[PDB]
């Protein structure tokens, strides 16, 4: 009920949000000649709804390959020249986490845009196929944080009887289901990590534990790895950029 | 109970508790970490704001 | 199952004076490490571990089956030449090169002792880390506190040191075992 | 009690002046007016080197954290101005973890401030501290931007709509942030920090 | 309680999901030596939670500029040579929707990855600044679908008295708040559109309705446009690619 | 206010052995000053303070 | 704490005769001492003046 | 709750004393960062 | 309570009291000096005129 002087003595207590972010110092005026509606009725077949936490948990391909008789089986024991030199036991495949996923999947690489930090808990799926006549035995196992400690302490632990006492799961081909599941709990010094740099920890590995055999020489069989995140917890808002470590100054 | 443990003055007793054993195999089992927990006893003071915190 | 097993029948008190059902008790026990000659003495930090050679502490041996550590650690020290000495903490940033400054100049927690009266120095080193866990031999935290000790006048001396897990301490995550020697060395 | 840490934290202090100009060819939008790293003891905007020693002029809380090695806190700003009600412009304020440069309205927390609606005593605003662990480290070598684990991040103030002004008034205005440290907390005493009298050890 | 023959007579009725998508023909076996936990306690300051519907509604910059006395004011009337030639009335700025946003914002461009179709309802925000001594009057108004009809029918409607009867809002500089809000309901033949091609409809425009004036010649004043989606409804899953129209065959 | 702030959520006992919320406790702690050679020794009085040089007691700094 | 006044401005000179400590060996021989001071349990400070300029890092260069 | 224009439209009804004499046309604003006390206890012999 | 504090013999307890916190900002506040006050304990004797004052 008072003439609004052009910018002299505006109310000084106003505060209100516009978007989910961004607070604003003064209210927009809701004046306009007409208020119109949504128009269209849906008229469509239904489809399942999309969510962010739901989208992040989607399953992802990680690796695929042949496996065959000629490949080496892991050693029972070590000798000197390989004991001094931090020798690593041979494997069909090894996989970093969580980078194989996040920097590995353009979809997930895009869903995590402009978020600062996060937690994750992995699941993995091995699926091997071959004929009933085949013989064999695989092991899927979790090397721990590894890289954050001394070179020596990730060296004297590589031998069979130690390999079989790490968390992991074996796969005989006698099984009809021919597939296994393996859960990886989150584990680190830092409570969160930004997805988009070299936050490399726990290296999953796959190892022969019994050589593949068939009636003829050079038999072979196929396999596939799959994986998905669970228990995720995203945290913070930030420009999508690689971050830096302590000695470095930004 | 370190205060009582030092006041009583004997080495052996070291504050008793009874753990909840599980995963028994053959008459032997693994205690829960949840019940092995022992009182810290300065925390009550910091949360309750006792005068001694301020030096007075 | 097809077991022949039938469970035991034997008294506990009849044969040995004690029984233990945990590895922590073995680790609270204090054991010798290595002699530290000279002025620029270097005791291991709470990150501990990664000794070379072959002589090594019991804690240092139990250390290889695990991955994480947390909590304070204890030291006993026995100087060879008797006389008073001082104990102080430090860090790599905390050091100075003024060449008139000395270790007392930072105002850290301090401990004095004349060894002529009390030969056995006893010091417990607390747990100041940002993180709830520490991977063993972590290098992600360069400025963690590290112990130093000085006689005044900065004379040379040797020390017999022996470490132990603090009551606050634990290990976690079970990695499998290292290769390890057992018997006395064969031949010369 | 006057020796409690919360009592020290609760006093506001001006940090530094910042001009915004200024009638004729006002600075183009996206021109930063301020970059404020989030730490009481940063060498950049506090203090200067003198006799090799890097002295640091500042408020008492800064000393209190200068002594301890580890710390944690949240910021409470109070923006304030030297203006007439004939000046008129708008401002952006972002909170940037590990970033730099202005980052749109969408990417990060932002907070537009109209000048004309800022009556005196200014406008309060608070920011949360996002970081990978619970404790920050205090001292740093850096002579410009914050190092890494030393600070939670940065707060960045820049023009949105460039300033305009009447012929009857001076061309430019002056912004003066005031501030206080909510929920301050300190750990592990012991440091090289000490008073500026003299500059030498006795011998 | 039966030996599992290597792939002979598996159960044939099994069905179960892994991810939010992807049904699977047989269950993974949950065998492994140990089940470990989350490790870290949070130990952090709280931050507001992130959601997909919430993320899509975030405010976005759309345009920014100077405005000054020398620019032309819209005509009251038309003459022949411009009536035959489908003349358009001059404007400070014009803005397509929703492309200015979706293809205009890399953030939103990334959040909508791999989703098939969607609905939206816009809001717009004009914010002008200048001195108390200035005189002027703006109009912010919504040209409709326009392009989907005849060239003639988007031509004989451009003149003042028609411009002022479209949905829209005026902005006098007499106001102290100096800002306005304008709502745009969804409107089209198709019920949904894929974000990532040329789904161009309703063109917002800004027009002078009274020339800017000040005591001296060549006064000037600044302005900013902002906008945000509401009532959004995403629908379907698909590879992120441009789609094609009816005559074309894929 | 227009705060984004949301109050913390963290345990006290999990990370460091103690917490202190006052400067007095820091001052009750005893610290070195300067060496006093010779016969005519002069310790500071209860008026305290005003040392030169740069090495100085924690009480002397507070 | 023997003073007439309830308060003392730091480095006060208004009270010349305040008690001051002295220590002697008999025979009055020369000696050095390592001294370290602390606030008594009875002690406090009051009136908050703002901070002094102060150095923080290790001295640069030689 | 309103921006205080520099001297335009002040309240016109204010009146208050400062000293035992001297009426004043407008109130001083009681803003300042701290409010301190009397300090000293008396500790003295009484006098009339 | 220095007498009890020395008689009990343990370092930690240092005579408990609970201060009246005020001016809370974010779950933290400033204790009153009035309630941080602790007993002196010779004053009662001087005012009540106990015999020990006179040496008898």
């Amino acid at each position: 009920s008072v003439t609004n002087t052009g910018g002299l003595m505006p109310s000084a207590t106003i505060s209100n949000s516009e978007g989910a972010t961004m607070l604003l110092n003064d209210i927009p005026d809701p004046t306009q000649n007409v208020f119109l509606s949504r128009n269209v009725t849906d008229n469509l077949f239904e489809v399942q709804d999309q969510n962010l936490i739901e989208s992040l948990s989607r399953e992802v391909l990680l690796g695929t390959g042949t496996w065959q008789s000629g490949q080496a089986e892991i050693s029972t024991t070590l000798t000197e020249q390989q004991l001094i030199t931090n020798y690593e036991q041979p494997s069909i495949r090894q996989i970093s986490l969580p980078d194989d996923i996040v920097k590995g999947s353009s979809f997930i690489a895009s869903k995590l845009a402009n978020i600062a930090y996060m937690r994750c808990d992995y699941e993995l799926y091995l699926r091997v196929q071959g004929s009933p006549f085949l013989q064999g035995l695989l092991l899927l196992w979790n090397k721990m944080n590894a890289d954050q400690t001394s070179k020596i302490r990730s060296s004297i632990t590589e031998h069979l009887r130690s390999i079989t006492s790490f968390p992991g799961v074996t796969l005989n081909m006698q099984s009809d289901s021919r597939s296994v599941k393996l859960v990886i709990p989150y584990t680190s010094e830092f409570q969160v990590f930004n997805p988009r740099n070299e936050n490399k920890l726990n290296s999953v590995r796959l190892s022969i534990l019994s050589a593949l055999r068939g009636p003829s020489t050079s038999e072979k069989a196929t396999y596939s790895i799959m994986g998905r995140m669970t228990n995720i917890k995203l945290y913070g808002h930030a420009p999508s950029i690689v971050s830096l470590s302590y000695p470095q100054t930004e | 109970d370190d205060a009582t443990a030092s006041q009583r003055g004997i080495v052996t007793q070291v504050a008793d508790t009874v753990s909840s054993i599980s995963n028994v195999v053959d008459g032997l089992g693994v205690p829960l970490l949840s019940s092995i927990s022992k009182p810290i006893g300065w925390v009550s003071n910091v949360v309750s704001n006792v005068a001694s915190i301020f030096g007075f | 199952g097809m077991d022949y097993a039938k469970s035991d029948s034997s008294s506990l008190v009849t044969t040995m004076g004690e029984q233990f059902r945990s590895l922590r008790m073995l680790t609270r026990r204090s054991s010798p490490t290595d002699v530290l000659t000279g002025t620029s003495v270097t005791l291991p930090g709470i990150t501990i571990g990664t000794d070379s050679s072959l002589r090594q502490s019991v804690l240092n041996i139990i250390s290889y089956m695990y991955r994480f550590t947390k909590g304070s650690i204890s030291y006993k020290i026995i100087p060879k030449i008797k006389g008073d000495l001082y104990i102080t903490t430090s860090s790599a940033d905390n050091i100075e090169l003024n060449s008139n400054a000395y270790s007392f100049d930072v105002n850290r927690a301090l401990h004095y002792q004349n060894t002529a009266l009390n030969p056995v120095v006893q010091v417990s080193l607390p747990y100041y880390c940002p993180s709830e866990n520490l991977v063993i031999d972590s290098t992600s935290f360069p400025n963690l506190s590290n112990l130093v000790l000085t006689n005044l006048e900065r004379s040379s001396n040797t020390y017999t040191v022996l470490v132990s897990a603090g009551d606050d301490h634990t290990f976690s995550q079970l990695a499998g075992c290292p290769a390890f020697t057992i018997g006395p060395s064969r031949s010369a | 009690d006057e020796m409690s840490i919360q009592y020290l934290a609760s006093r506001p202090y001006m940090l530094d002046r910042y001009t915004i100009k200024g009638g004729n060819t006002p600075s183009p939008s996206g021109t930063v007016v301020a970059d404020i790293p989030i730490s009481p003891v940063n060498y950049s905007l506090y203090g200067s080197i003198i006799r090799d020693y890097r002295t640091i002029f500042g408020a008492p809380v800064s000393l209190a954290v200068a002594m301890a090695s580890w710390w944690r806190a949240k910021i409470h700003l109070n923006l304030q101005f030297a203006k007439t009600q004939y000046h008129q412009c708008r401002l952006l304020v972002q909170y940037l973890p590990y970033g730099s440069d202005v980052q749109s309205l969408e990417n990060v927390l932002s907070q537009i401030i109209d000048i004309s609606h800022v009556d005196e005593s200014g406008i309060d605003l608070c920011f949360p501290s996002i970081f990978t662990n619970k404790w920050m480290r205090s001292y740093d070598p850096a002579t410009e931007g914050y190092t890494a684990g030393c600070a939670p991040g940065r707060i960045l103030i820049s023009v949105l709509n460039p300033l305009i002004s009447a012929s009857t008034v001076n061309d430019d205005i002056v912004m003066m942030p005031w501030l206080t440290w909510e929920n301050l907390e300190l750990a592990e005493p012991g440091s090289l920090a000490k008073a500026a009298i003299g500059f030498d050890y006795p011998a």
